[PDB]
DNA sequence: ATTGTCATGGAATTTCGC
DNA sequence: ATTGTCATGGAATTTCGC
DNA sequence: GGGCTGTGTTTGTATCAAGTTACCTGAATGGTAGGTGGGGAAGTCCAAATATTCCTAGTAAGACAATTGCATTCAAGGCCTGGCTGGTGAAACCTGTTTCCTGGGAAG
DNA sequence: GCGAAATTCCATGACACTACCTTCCCAGGAAACAGGTTTCACCAGCCAGGCCTTGAATGCAATTGTCTTACTAGGAATATTTGGACTTCCCCACCTACCATTCAGGTAACTTGATACAAACACAGCCC
């Protein structure tokens, strides 16, 4: 049936720094299940960040921390200043 | 009106851990939506296994040190004592333990 | 508040005395600066967990469970203080 | 009010969840969000570039029952805007605070 | 408030194989903390045995298997048979 | 121990041309 | 190829008594 | 032969916990109705495991050569131990303040 | 005709899918905590002397590393054969959602009870 991925959406980062450049089909599934996985450690840290403070609620705020955990030193302050920006661009919009 | 005797399901099991008190902590646990009427009974008797198996280590301990009661130290010592209670507990520190007495037979005086 | 040279505040004995606990004999003098170093690696790394959650939920004061739950990230369970 | 009772501030309260009381300044929230409104269309709501531009576009909109700038009736003449009065410049600054 | 805890079902384990036995306050804790401790092992590793045969119901069966995982060797043995003996006798009455 | 308001377009009105 | 409404209390109104 | 530090045995009280309960509320149970989830039985198709040979590559081995690893001796440095001094850490006391701490509440 | 009583009138407002969210208040108490004083005892810092462990220099022995050859088995390609995971369709029992009822537990209090710690004198084990 039906298999949901990120392989398409890494055609569409790998052709933003490098536009010259392929990609292998057994090093997809690497960029694949980086994201799988990097994936449920964020949510999943932001989940039992729910339960610590009573909320049945994920809100954006809850995935800024369980960003600051999981990423260490210069990319925790990278990726949250870059999803800051994917926000604030996003809400002055519709 | 009245109703019948509240017979509680831990004593319609034979165990002592509650499965009143687990089964409302695994639908506010966000664990899964649905939650068997069984699973918490099967889960109450783990928990009472396990928590028998460190206090029966632990009695030991305390009475061959003369004890009445079981001070940390114990239970720092009935675990890392029994080989396949240590591998569950590997990578956790129990406070106010120390170690076992240990010492590699190498430095031993000469 | 700042109070510095705390770094220095692990002294000789208490560092030989937690040697004495590992089963270690004889010791050389210059493992009193690798472990005052390898002490603040381990600190700044808890901290930096800890006072996360804190901030999250905008408590001004660490409480008990906090660094229990940045134990509990870094796969070392520390049991008997909650959590 | 413990800033307020400094300043000379004689603080003035609506009657409670009675919008109405508050007469102004619910009128020109309604002029802010028709200004900031019309600057917008059809771009994303960048709204706090145009925050010099709003109080500088409604306090030069005349008034058109009383035909007058915000500027004219708070100071007495326009300042270097586009479209503003010469027919204040054919009188004297000295005799026209008491006109 | 209310702190809920298994303080209590301690001293209904501690009376039943050292009956003449005290136990402090602060080995309470760890025996406290010990439980909720093994119970999110058990109950975490089940509850990613739902996502993994996608299922969105934890049975007794998925608490036996996160079971056999955690506990090594004969704990793996014993916690597994004394638990069909509680479930067994709970099923048969009711 | 407080209270609507005021921009805005038909539409009516006034100016006024000669 | 669609559209207010209707319970409700002063207050005005009508009955009508003799 | 002697000595030092660890170890043990006995007493008293303070503290910690064990005890029983009072309530009161929180939660834990009982009885039910509903739907949904899952469990079960099936089938075409699917993926892996096998039986084969064939060839080839590297595995296995026998020989040899030289370095490394080991064991000893040499030389001294580094560290352990202890006799000493004192600066701070901790325990006991007092508190005001600050923060929380859910919890309730008002208002825009 | 006035008054009392029985009646009709009409101007109006609220119903439209609703909870959160923010900031300040209140509050009681308590949480300890951050702040600070106080004192005594102890642990850390100081320095040197003796000895033991480490490092180095070494000679040598076998261990190990390389070279070479006969070869065994691994892998791949094959056909096939076989063993099953998941998609499929359907029904029932089981979990849930609910209220009322009641019981049990947590907090809390007053008491009790029991043990561990601190101290002192002696004993035993191991080492110099
Ligand atoms: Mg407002």
């Amino acid at each position: 049936s039906r298999k949901e991925s990120y392989s398409v959406y890494v055609y569409k980062v790998l052709k933003q720094v490098h536009p010259d450049t392929g990609i292998s089909s057994k090093a997809m599934g690497i960029m694949n299940s980086f994201v799988n996985d990097i994936f449920e450690r964020i949510a999943g840290e932001a989940s039992r960040l729910a339960h610590y403070n009573k909320r049945s609620t994920i809100t954006s705020r809850e995935i800024q921390t369980a960003v600051r955990l999981l990423l260490p030193g210069e990319l925790a302050k990278h990726a949250v200043s870059e999803g800051t920006k994917a926000v604030t661009k996003y809400t002055s919009s519709k | 009106k009245a109703r019948a005797k509240a017979k509680t399901r831990s004593s319609r099991a034979g165990l002592q851990f509650p499965v009143g008190r687990v089964h409302r902590l695994l639908r506010k646990g966000n664990y899964a939506e649905r939650v068997g009427a069984g699973a918490p009974v099967y889960l109450a008797a783990v928990l009472e296994y396990l928590t028998a198996e460190i206090l029966e280590l632990a009695g030991n301990a305390a009475r061959d040190n003369k004890k009445t009661r079981i001070i940390p130290r114990h239970l720092q010592l009935a675990i890392r004592n029994d080989e396949e209670l240590n591998k569950l507990l590997g990578k956790v520190t129990i406070a106010q333990g120390g170690v076992l007495p240990n010492i590699q037979a190498v430095l031993l005086p000469k | 508040k700042v109070l510095r040279d705390n770094i220095q505040g692990i002294t000789k004995p208490a560092i030989r005395r937690l040697a004495r606990r590992g089963g270690v004999k004889r010791i050389s003098g210059l493992i009193y600066e690798e472990t005052r170093g390898v002490l603040k690696v381990f600190l700044e790394n808890v901290i930096r967990d800890a006072v996360t959650y804190t901030e999250h939920a905008k408590r001004k004061t660490v409480t008990a469970m906090d660094v229990v739950y940045a134990l509990k990230r870094q796969g070392r369970t520390l049991y008997g203080f909650g959590g | 009010a413990e800033w307020a009772k400094e300043r000379g501030i004689h603080l003035e309260f609506s009657t409670p969840y009675h919008p109405q009381s508050s007469g102004k300044v619910e009128r020109k929230n309604s002029d802010i969000k028709r200004l900031l409104t019309k600057l917008l269309v059809g771009r994303p709501t960048k709204w706090y570039d145009l925050l010099p531009v709003v109080q500088l576009a409604l306090n030069n909109t005349y008034s058109p029952v009383l035909k007058y700038t915000p500027h004219q009736l708070l100071f007495g003449i326009d300042s270097n805007t586009p479209f503003a009065n010469q027919d204040t410049l054919d009188l004297t600054r000295e005799e026209e605070l008491s006109l």
